[PDB]
């Protein structure tokens, strides 16, 4: 746990324009690699200097969604924080806010106009709490059962 | 039957996270707490806690 | 001859596990972390029961 | 003091183990991807399906080339599609063009 | 199991049963199995070799191409401490105060040039290191191994982990290390023969 805080040390933090302009640079390197599949198979000619510069694309809009998810790993600490002592430890629910970030970040719009982390909440205390709901006992509840139980 | 759980949901956790792509802070941190759990299963309380 | 074990024991030899041995041991691959169901009590599918 | 009873989940009979009048037995083959047979002995009044599950890892086809269906297989969530569910194809172009050029200003200068 | 993941038992019940099989000690090879430090699996000599002289030509056009922006910066940052020296000269003043400008742009130049230095360091260190590239090697900073990377990446296999241990166990092969052993506790003395 020590040793992943300071592994998250090293990240920093950034602005709903720069995470729109991430999510930009995301979209443009996966139309860039959708084209470079799309002209790899059954293709006429790729252009080398082309295919060259869109996979600098491709590269750069990678590593944009890496540090995006890197500058995420904090809040998604800070978020997950408030689930301890129900069932698990605190490194599943880590792991399952990082699944939370994955499936924000691809069900996540630049022109909402919105800020990253107040969109995602919602999604990694969505999947925390279905975690907790699956792994939570020794035997398996269903999940409405469950919601009873709590009330 | 705890700790055989626990395996099954690192190990379920971190197949999925390889098909899935993810970085390799990600990847290296799911790693380290399922050798840890493999440790926990062999000898529980020899290394750390 | 450990298989259907007969009643004439000359040595017992430990040696070292390996992947081949223990998949030829088993009789399949658990991947649920499943025990009972809640309600019926009867063991689950591909779990640990 | 403390004496408690308790069962398993699970009754038992008492038979005798005949082995000569047993149930008429197919024994069925089937084949896993990396060349690995499970012979599987089933009844001889029964059903064989071209897949099995077996101890592999993997659901084992039928060693027969007669049922090679692969056909109910796909990735229903691509990352690609639920952007194309979101985001229109010249939208996209666009913004794909405008990196392609900021990337071209870039490297060429 | 997607990876692997190796024993407890020969790892932490002291004497280390691997670290004694690869010689290591044991709390350089909890770093390894427990993924904090990275480790160089095999590391190739001949490409090696000739890649030796060629990149050191290329390093040595690199740094020379690192101090032309050095001189460059010192250049400018020299040129700024003489427009302070024209622009506190002109008023008849106080020169204290006249005198701090300067000390500023001249701590600017002693931080501009030590940068450099420390940047001029690291490719020092880098190029130090590939030369120093062997097996059974721990890398801390995995920052300096994306450089590694990203500069001399090729000519060289590293991991990091339990499949490093297996990938370093794999190619590994006993006998000549047998043999080794053989030789030394045969001939020499000591700690290194009690080891």
């Amino acid at each position: 746990v020590r040793a992943y805080l300071k592994q998250i040390g090293k990240v920093a933090l950034l602005n709903a324009e720069e995470e729109v302009e991430l999510a930009k640079r995301i979209e443009a390197g996966l139309y860039a690699t959708q084209l470079m599949t799309e002209l790899s198979e059954r293709g006429e000619k790729l252009p080398a200097a082309q295919r060259r510069d869109m996979m600098w694309i491709c590269r750069d809009g990678d590593r944009a969604k890496n540090h995006l998810l890197e500058a995420n790993l904090r809040l998604v600490v800070s978020l997950a924080k408030r689930y301890t002592g129900r069932g698990m430890a605190f490194l599943d629910l880590i792991q399952e806010g990082n699944l939370g970030l994955i499936r924000a970040v691809e069900k996540f719009d630049y022109t909402k106009g919105y800020k990253f982390s107040t969109y995602a909440t919602w999604w990694i205390r969505q999947a925390i709490t279905r975690a907790m709901a699956d792994q939570a006992r020794t035997i398996r509840i269903p999940v409405h059962m469950v919601e009873v139980i709590n009330k | 039957n705890d700790l055989y759980r626990r395996v099954i949901n690192r190990n379920n956790r971190l197949k999925r996270l390889i098909d899935l792509g993810a970085p390799e802070i990600i990847v290296n941190n799911e790693k380290r707490m399922l050798q840890e759990s493999v440790d926990a299963l062999f000898d529980n309380g020899r290394r750390g806690r | 001859g450990a298989m259907l074990d007969v009643n004439f024991f000359d040595e017992l030899r430990i040696g070292l596990a390996t992947a081949e041995d223990i998949r030829q041991w088993s009789y399949g691959e658990v991947k649920k972390p499943e025990t009972i169901n809640y309600r019926t009590l009867k063991p689950e599918k591909d779990g640990l029961f | 003091d403390r004496v408690l009873r308790g069962s398993r989940l699970g009754a038992v009979s008492y038979e005798t183990d005949r082995n000569h009048d047993l149930a008429p037995r197919q024994i069925a083959r089937y084949r896993t991807d990396n060349g690995e047979e499970f012979e599987v002995p089933f009844a001889d009044d029964a059903e064989i399906p071209g897949t099995w599950l077996c101890r592999n890892g993997m659901e084992g086809t039928l060693i027969e080339g007669d049922l090679p269906e692969p056909k109910k297989v796909k990735p229903p969530r691509t990352h690609w599609d639920m952007l194309l569910e979101r985001r229109s194809i010249e939208e996209l172009e666009e913004l794909l063009k405008e990196r392609l050029e900021l990337i071209r200003s870039r490297r060429r200068g | 199991l997607a990876a692997p993941v190796t024993h407890i038992w020969y790892f932490k019940g002291v004497p280390s049963r691997l670290g004694y099989l690869l010689d290591l000690a044991p709390k350089d090879l909890e770093k390894i199995i427990y993924f904090a430090a990275y480790v160089i699996t095999s590391v190739d000599e001949e490409m090696r070799h000739n890649e030796l002289s060629t990149l050191e030509a290329e390093m040595a056009v690199e740094r020379k191409a690192v101090e032309d922006q050095r001189d460059g910066e010192l250049e400018a940052r020299a040129q700024k401490l003489e427009a302070d020296l024209a622009e506190l000269e002109a008023e008849g003043a106080k020169a204290d105060a006249r005198r701090k400008v300067r000390d500023g742009g001249e701590r600017e130049m002693r931080q501009i040039r030590d940068r450099a230095q420390r940047e001029l360091d690291r490719l020092e260190d880098i190029w130090s290191t590939f030369t120093k590239l062997a097996p059974k090697q721990l890398i801390v900073d995995e920052n300096l191994y994306r450089e590694l990377v990203d500069r001399y990446g090729e000519y060289f296999t590293g991991a990091m982990g339990a499949e490093s241990i297996q990938k370093l166990i794999e190619n590994f092969d006993i006998d000549a290390e047998a043999e080794s052993l053989r030789d030394v506790i045969r001939n020499g003395k000591g700690q290194k023969k009690l080891r």
